[PDB]
DNA sequence: GGTAATACGGTTATCCACAG
DNA sequence: CTGTGGATAACCGTATTACC
């Protein structure tokens, strides 16, 4: 079924950033599909067809399904996709036969859910072509969809996500077992690794946190965050709490072992980390519209708590790599303020890009 | 013009003005791709710069924009140029208006400059300011 | 603390026009 | 206040033996 309101104001549902919006809707439907599979009813196939339309099938779940505008993932109208497409087509095949219906121009049906062919098993497919009445560019970019499916696959483990493209006969298929561990591995597979992949999980006061992190020989840190499997593009309390525990527990380790107090970063030079927590509804606050920044003040300590604990223990794992990181840090401070001092004034060295004593040549 | 250092030249009425009179002003802007990186952070990749611009000086004057936060966005600035290419990677933070950073860069650095024609040459022992025609003519009669 | 003579390196300030 | 390119003009660190 289709919804007039989205047509009347598409940006409000999708944000027709065109065709960044066009891709926002595909996120919506496929996330809803995934969600519905997570509901127990274990694979989603996304297919970019050659005629330009998008099939998305799973193997009363039907309208339970097609009604998205639901960035869930968290394992007479209604439904924004059917409403935003010159043609949609819902085929269900459940119990020994296949029922089908299609909808045109905006959501108006055009056939009844009737039967056509008997199928020997079950599943449901939605295929749809968007329209260049509301959309500028209806080209489905294969690499973007591939990417989102990928990260979507790190996040939710009990599901697997395929993506084949009849336009240029290719197909990836994402399934990640190790999870958030494997995420940060993927963040640092282009780079040169240093430390192995760290990983702590947690649960406290209603929060379930899961944080993995590891070092490359790089400068800029890369830290991505999730409240309820949606991303925090601009971070907030949970992130700051994770960051409040790495510089806290390290300075502490610094004073004891590494002798030595240090800046905020310095310890995060080349640190990539993946942060995904689960906040309950009663503790979940954001900022001025858009879930881009977490506000929940309770998340700052509960993340800080969980991570700082685990990190204090697993800092007594080895000391080869611990003193070393605390050594690189003390290095970073020095290098950092060597810019501050040089700046205030307002050497023939031609220095290697990536700091790493182990491999560099002078 | 066709600069040996490539890039992009904006200002046809002024190319015309300069071929007409010898003098004109034109804009010259660097070549850039945007690069979507793993995670979700974008990264500007400069691949041609303006004629007679010092590359080192430039890269440096961009890191100088970073550490002075003259605009936010720039996470790292790194010259990746080598034997088979010219690549400057300006990597951005998560959540940072990439269009904003790019425009502020064109405005306030030498990522984009002006070229001013001023075409004087010695034509019969005296200097003359010349457009494309007395130049081409002069050539022809020489030949 | 100095210079001898054949070697190895590199560096600075000026003029001139014309741009922001 | 900086840089452009064809001109002007200088400048001084080091090694080596040897002797007050
Ligand atoms: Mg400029
Ligand atoms: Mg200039």
């Amino acid at each position: 079924e289709g919804l007039d309101a989205v047509r009347k104001r598409p940006g409000m549902y999708i944000g027709s950033t065109d065709g960044a919006g066009l891709h926002h809707l595909v996120w919506e439907i496929v996330d809803n599909a995934v969600d519905e599979a997570l509901s127990g009813f274990d694979r989603i196939d996304v297919t970019i067809n050659k005629d330009g339309s998008l099939t998305v099938q799973d193997h009363t779940v039907e309208v339970i399904f097609t009604i998205l505008h639901a960035g869930g993932k968290f394992g007479v109208g209604s439904s924004v996709v059917n409403a935003l497409s010159s043609w949609l087509e819902v085929e269900i095949t459940r119990d020994g036969a296949v029922y089908k219906q299609r909808f045109e121009n905006g959501g108006k049906p055009v056939t009844t859910l009737k039967k056509i062919g008997t199928a020997p098993k079950t599943g449901t497919k939605v295929t749809f072509m968007p329209d260049a009445t509301i959309f500028s560019t209806t080209d489905f970019k294969y690499n973007t969809i591939s990417e989102r499916l990928n990260e979507s696959a790190f996040l939710l483990k009990n599901v697997t996500l395929s993506l084949t493209d009849k336009r240029t006969d290719e197909a990836i298929e994402f399934h990640y077992e190790n999870g958030v561990q494997d995420f940060v591995s993927y963040l640092n597979e282009d780079k040169e690794i240093l430390t192995p992949v760290l990983y702590f999980e947690g649960e406290d006061n209603g929060f379930q946190v899961e944080v993995a992190l590891q070092y490359n020989d790089g400068f800029s840190d890369n830290i991505l965050s999730f409240v309820n499997n949606v991303r925090t593009k601009d971070g907030g309390t949970h992130e700051t709490g994770l960051k409040s525990a790495i510089t806290k527990v390290m300075n502490d380790y610094a004073r004891k072992t590494g002798l030595l107090n240090l800046e905020g970063s310095d310890y995060r030079e080349g640190l990539a980390a993946v942060l995904s927590i689960l906040v309950p509804e009663e503790h979940l606050q954001f900022e001025g519209q858009t879930k881009d920044k977490l506000g929940s003040p309770l998340a700052r300590p509960v993340v800080d708590g969980i991570v700082a604990d685990k990190l204090t223990f697993f800092l007594m794992e080895n000391g080869e790599l611990a003193s070393n990181l605390i050594r690189k840090a003390i290095k970073a401070r020095d290098a950092r303020e060597a810019a501050r001092k040089a700046r205030d004034e307002s050497g023939k060295l031609t220095p290697a890009q990536s700091k790493n004593p182990a491999k560099n040549e002078l | 013009p066709d600069f040996p250092t490539g890039a992009i030249i904006q200002g046809r009425d002024e190319i015309k003005k300069a071929y007409e009179t010898g003098k004109g002003r034109v804009v010259v802007r660097s070549k850039t791709e945007i690069e979507k990186l793993k995670g979700g952070k974008e990264q500007i990749v400069i691949t041609e710069i303006p004629y007679e611009i010092n590359k080192a000086n430039l890269v440096k004057k961009i890191d100088d924009v970073r550490v002075n936060n003259k605009v936010a966005g720039i996470a790292e600035v790194r010259d990746e140029s080598d034997r088979d290419g010219l690549r400057i990677a300006i990597e951005l933070k998560k959540d940072a208006n990439t269009e904003l950073v790019l425009n502020y860069l064109f405005k306030y650095t030498d990522l984009q400059i002006n070229y001013n024609f001023n075409m004087v040459a010695i034509d019969n022992f005296t200097p003359r300011q010349v457009g494309i025609v007395p130049i081409l003519s002069s050539y022809i009669a020489h030949r």
